[PDB]
């Protein structure tokens, strides 16, 4: 049982919204030991769905793994301008991951709530996502 | 936990 985290700062969230496509991937982060398994984050600005069109979708993708499957629990959260966690989403259940398989939330955060300056979620037009993974 | 999905 290994636990690690990864912070993803997306620059020019609104400024380069159209250059971001239907989906954009993040850099690959390891187990915190850099030995066997590699993950990355996959976010959908539009949600590519009718029910989640007003939402931003966030996923945890398993890039490479030595074994056949990997069971892991994940937790997504947004870091506000003062570094604090907000709008956290997670499932107490663990999920099976295979090379090229991903798990996440289609409706993770409302775009309206995200772009609202009152929530202080986009300082310097940067969206800072936080992910914590617990491999079993 | 109910709320989760994949691609």
């Amino acid at each position: 049982v290994v636990k690690f985290s990864y912070m993803w700062t997306i620059n020019n969230f609104s400024f380069c919204r159209e250059e971001m496509g239907e989906v954009i991937k993040s850099s690959t982060f390891s187990s915190g030991a850099n030995d066997k398994l590699k993950w990355c984050l996959r976010v959908n600005p539009k949600g590519l769905d009718e029910e989640s069109k007003d939402y931003l979708s966030l996923y945890l993708l398993l890039v490479s793994c030595p074994k056949s499957e990997v069971r892991a629990k994940f937790k997504f959260s947004i870091l506000n301008a003062k570094g604090e966690e907000t709008k956290a989403m997670e499932d107490q259940r663990a999920y099976r991951f295979v090379q090229g398989k991903d798990w996440g939330f289609k409706k993770f955060i409302r775009r309206d709530f995200l772009l609202d300056e009152a929530n202080g979620l986009l300082p310097d037009d940067k969206l800072t996502l936080f992910c914590e993974v617990s491999v079993v | 936990t109910p709320t989760a999905s994949s691609s």
